[PDB]
């Protein structure tokens, strides 16, 4: 019987609302007879308490059975009750990641029983947690109780306990500035660069203090020893790494699996360096029936393949040092993923990691680049308080042209050339000024919205001209077609003038790559020039941009 | 301190419950910075720990004061301002002086600290909620709530507004021809003297409020008389080409969304064979006509623009390049409240981040000065990039709202 004198928390029912009066008659005689047995064990050790039934309020109790079955578990539906509850503050929305942990001498795990019921719970609000064991048939009395500590379902018991644990382990801390408490959930994570006898002392001390306050604490050593198995995380002395994972081999795929598959790969993608979600996620595009059986492809499957040689051998990261530079190296896989690499050492990574862009129809190295730059220094940020020098395959001059002509305004921190290839560069750029001794293509593209037929052409100055015709196509596609066209049809130097704001502000964008088959013919076709420069006109207004 | 009255009962719009907003992740730095901060006001008693019995949570951040090596504490009450401040521009509301913009000098005071001698309200505390992140999420984040009228809160000022016009009111006798407006922690004071004699009654105001028991750490002038809409300006060249009509027609196009009375048809008729885009083309009679007529009714300004008070102000900001940026203040599309071209010093100091941040807190300033509110920005930057870097470059008290875009804007070298 370990009754807490600790401060409650004063707690109140969302305003307008009440008590939930729901009622439960159901159902079995062993049930109920299973139900006075721990119910008399938990008032005799305070946690509930009888109450005469003066207009009170009523919450469902039903009892389980764990396996093993000679321990009966009761079991209470809070649903009712934690929507007339008041909102708490959050808990923990995110977990610690291990490459932001620091090196200490000694961890120990110290996962404390009967977490919830050892903390009182505010007197005023108990008469809304009343509960009532069913008679047996009969329609006679039953047995009215109430919570005199957090109920377990409860919306506020995780904030409440964590709030009282935390004012408890308050005296001990001060006592002890040199060892560090990490809380989570109903267990707590103390280490310590104090010699072994002097911690495992520490370790008893705090156990005792925390025994003086009703919480109890394992007896035989102290629970499990490293690995430390923790939230999907293999936590070694020396070295974090992920629990093993595993991928299934199977004749046929289902979104579902394809969604673990996934899953598991962005997990182990934070330590494997390597992983590529690509082909495997774009397979899940169709977001309509997730029973429905998907075909992989071959980039798939080679992919898959790939990740698979990657998970072969196993790899681990390192804990953060402090006194030492905080590094980021990234390299492009060439589909339009890119892969990074945290580290302190060179041997040694942190952690790992991936950016792909999902968003946009058309994009460029440099602006992924500066992206993938963006999530790592948000990452850096949020796990060890700071940002990384970074290490980068682009040259000052390519980055500075880029980021000095860019619309948008980008910013990156101080960093470093890797001559490691594949670099990145700009492989074309527009002229900024009309060519003197290059032909003036006029390119026009036109549609019907019904027929989808449309054609393409251009008119020169030199009087050449020319009328592609084309099917299943639309506006902004013959708009692009003309230009390409006249990428086709003209010298090493050319001057094309459009009267689409659409393919003006693709080609302005200056991509290196597209999901259309279209505009990477473009892009290759402006690499292979030596200049071209792009003009635009308002559209039907007959200058010498008409129509064809 | 003392409580001079009782506590000013602070009541939310019905139906509306406290803010609750996510604690953006701080460097390391900036967090030990806002627990020293803390750690002093929680022994002033300006601020007081929390428990999970309170949900509510509003942003906060570290700055520089001005220039100044200590930290500022910067908190974001936009959410609980829309959410109490709606009803407290109705029932404390401070009106807005349309004469301040006229004036030919405006100073720029913080009287921010006035606020922390004054409590609030006991059941309006909780709304005040604020958390100190922790990094890696090791520890959950230290919780404050404001035991007084805190920085940044419009219902701040409107509180204190009795007493402010208190104050102000010997100095406001002796200087009858001087604008003063209070927007939040800042007081704005116009007047049309020399420079010398406007910082003069400066620091007269200054010593004034000091010995009035309000301190101003303010131990920056505007000129708002030549604030106007820019212009729209056609290149002026001697001669001519195909592409330079090109561009000249297409500007003047687009222009016929905001004048109507602008033709451009002369101009295309010269243009009328398929030539090169390097063909000198000479401009006749008829058309140089169109040009000049086009040009005369482009330094007019637009008809039947005027400000709407129930619409929110609209920012729009493009980079030109070069340390230049253009900016528009609108409500409707093409109606044109206010123009505008920030610029900065050119190289070796400032990049693109700090160069947007210092426009908007320019545009913002102007905006207060003018309107009496502050416009919501369409910003010209990646969303993780400005969340990221807009604290460095900060120095305003206030933070406006904001948006991000993308679809690069073609109109650019046009403004
Ligand atoms: N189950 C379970 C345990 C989970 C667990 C979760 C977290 Cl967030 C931290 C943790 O250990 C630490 C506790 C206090 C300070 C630092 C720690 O880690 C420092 C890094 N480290 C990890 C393992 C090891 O043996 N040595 C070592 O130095 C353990």
């Amino acid at each position: 019987v370990p009754i807490s004198p600790i401060e409650t928390v004063p707690v109140k029912l969302k305003p307008g609302m009440d008590g939930p009066k729901v009622k439960q008659w159901p159902l079995t005689e062993e049930k109920i007879k299973a139900l006075v047995e721990i119910c008399t064990e938990m008032e005799k050790e305070g946690k509930i308490s009888k109450i005469g039934p003066e207009n009170p309020y009523n919450t469902p109790v039903f009892a389980i059975k764990k396996k093993d079955s000679t321990k009966w578990r009761k079991l209470v539906d809070f649903r009712e009750l934690n929507k007339r509850t008041q909102d708490f503050w959050e808990v923990q929305l995110g977990i610690p990641h291990p490459a932001g942990l620091k090196k200490k001498k000694s961890v120990t795990v110290l996962d404390v029983g009967d977490a919830y019921f050892s903390v009182p719970l505010d007197e005023d609000f108990r008469k809304y947690t009343a509960f009532t064991i069913p008679s047996i048939n009969n329609e006679t009395p039953g047995i009215r109780y109430q919570y005199n500590v957090l109920p377990q379902g409860w919306k506020g018991s995780p904030a409440i306990f964590q709030s009282s644990m935390t004012k408890i382990l308050e005296p001990f801390a001060a006592q002890n500035p040199d060892i560090v408490i990490y809380q989570y959930m109903d267990d707590l994570y103390v280490g310590s660069d104090l010699e072994i006898g002097q911690h495992r002392t520490k370790i008893e001390e705090l156990r005792q203090h925390l025994l003086r306050w009703g919480l109890t604490t394992p007896d035989k050593k102290h629970q499990k020893e490293p690995p430390f198995l923790w939230m999907g995380y293999e936590l070694h002395p020396d070295k974090w790494t992920v629990q093993p994972i595993v991928l299934p081999e199977k004749d046929s795929w289902t979104v579902n699996d394809i969604q673990k598959l996934v899953g598991k790969l962005n997990w182990a993608s934070q330590i494997y360096p390597g992983i590529k979600v690509r082909q495997l996620s774009k397979l899940l595009r169709g977001t309509k029936a997730l029973t429905e059986v998907i075909p992989l492809t071959e980039e798939a499957e080679l992919e898959l393949a790939e990740n698979r040689e990657i998970l072969k051998e196993p790899v681990h990261g390192v804990y953060y040092d402090p006194s030492k530079d905080l590094i980021a190296e990234i390299q492009k896989q060439g589909q339009g993923q890119w892969t990074y690499q945290i580290y302190q050492e060179p041997f040694k990574n942190l952690k790992t990691g991936k950016y792909a862009r999902m968003r946009g129809a058309h994009t460029n190295d440099v602006k992924q680049l500066t992206e993938a730059v963006q999530k790592i220094t948000t990452e850096s940020i949020v796990i060890w308080g700071k940002t990384p020098k970074f290490k980068l395959p682009i040259q000052k001059e390519t980055w500075e042209t880029w980021w000095t002509e860019y619309w948008q305004a980008t910013w990156i921190p101080e960093w470093e050339f890797v001559n490691t290839p594949p670099l990145v560069k700009l492989w074309y750029q527009l002229e900024k000024e009309p060519i003197v001794g290059a032909e003036t293509f006029y390119v026009d593209g036109a549609a019907n919205r019904e027929t989808k037929l449309g054609k393409a052409g251009y008119v020169t100055n030199k009087g050449r001209q020319k009328v592609v015709p084309l099917t299943n196509t639309t506006n902004q596609k013959t708009e692009l077609q003309a230009i390409y066209l006249a990428l086709q049809d003209s010298g090493l130097e050319v001057n094309i003038v459009t009267d689409s704001q659409y393919a003006l502000g693709i080609i302005q964008a200056q991509p290196d790559k597209s999901e259309s088959e279209l505009v990477n013919q473009i892009i290759e076709q402006l690499i292979k020039k030596e200049k071209v420069y792009l003009a635009w006109v308002p559209a039907h207004k007959g200058i010498g941009g008409n129509e064809q | 301190p003392i409580s001079p009255i009782e506590t000013v009962p602070v009541k939310l719009k019905p139906g509306m419950d406290g803010p609750k907003v996510k604690q953006w992740p701080l460097t390391e730095e900036k967090i030990k910075a806002l627990v020293e901060i803390c750690t002093e006001m929680e022994k002033e008693g300006k601020i007081s720990k929390i428990g999970p019995e309170n949900p509510y949570n509003t942003p906060v951040f570290a700055i520089k004061k001005k220039d100044s090596t200590k930290w500022r504490k910067l908190v974001d009450f936009r959410e609980l301002n829309k959410r109490t401040q709606d009803f407290w521009e109705v029932q404390l509301g401070i009106p807005h002086p349309a004469g301040l913009k006229k004036k030919k000098s405006v100073t720029v005071l913080d009287v921010g600290d006035a606020y922390f001698s004054v409590p609030l309200d006991e059941d309006f505390r909780k709304y005040t909620a604020f958390t100190i992140p922790s990094i890696n999420n090791e520890t959950p984040g230290i919780r404050y709530q404001y035991n007084v009228l805190p920085q940044g809160w419009k219902g701040s000022p409107a509180i204190f507004q009795s007493s402010m016009t208190k104050i102000l009111e010997p100095f406001k006798k002796q200087n009858p021809d001087i604008v003063i407006y209070q927007y939040m922690d800042d007081l704005y004071v116009g007047s049309d003297l020399e420079i010398g004699q406007h910082r003069t009654k400066i620091e007269e105001l200054r010593q004034h409020l000091l010995r009035w028991g309000l301190t101003t750490p303010d131990k920056y002038e505007l000129h708002p008389d030549k604030w106007t809409v820019q212009p729209i300006v056609l290149p002026e060249k001697d001669s001519w080409t195909v592409n330079d009509i090109q561009k000249l027609v297409g500007k003047l196009n687009w222009a016929s969304q905001i004048y109507p009375g602008i033709k451009v048809r002369q101009l295309s008729k010269l243009l009328r064979g398929t030539k090169a885009l390097t063909e000198v083309i000479p401009l006749t009679e008829e058309a140089e006509l169109e040009l000049a007529e086009n040009r005369e009714i482009l330094k007019e300004p637009v008809h039947g623009v005027y400000y709407d008070p129930s619409k929110d102000l609209i920012a729009e900001i493009q980079k030109q390049g070069q340390g230049q940026w253009t900016y528009q203040i609108y409500q409707e599309p093409f109606k044109n409240l206010k123009t505008g071209k920030y610029a900065r010093m050119r190289g070796a100091h400032t990049n693109d981040v700090k160069q947007l941040t210092e426009a908007v807190q320019k545009i913002t300033t102007e905006s207060i000065v003018i309107w009496g509110k502050t416009p919501k920005f369409k910003l010209p930057i990646q969303k993780e990039t400005w969340e990221t870097w807009w604290t460095e470059y900060w120095q305003a008290t206030w933070i406006p709202e904001w948006e991000f875009v993308n679809t690069p804007p073609l109109v650019k070298l046009w403004y």
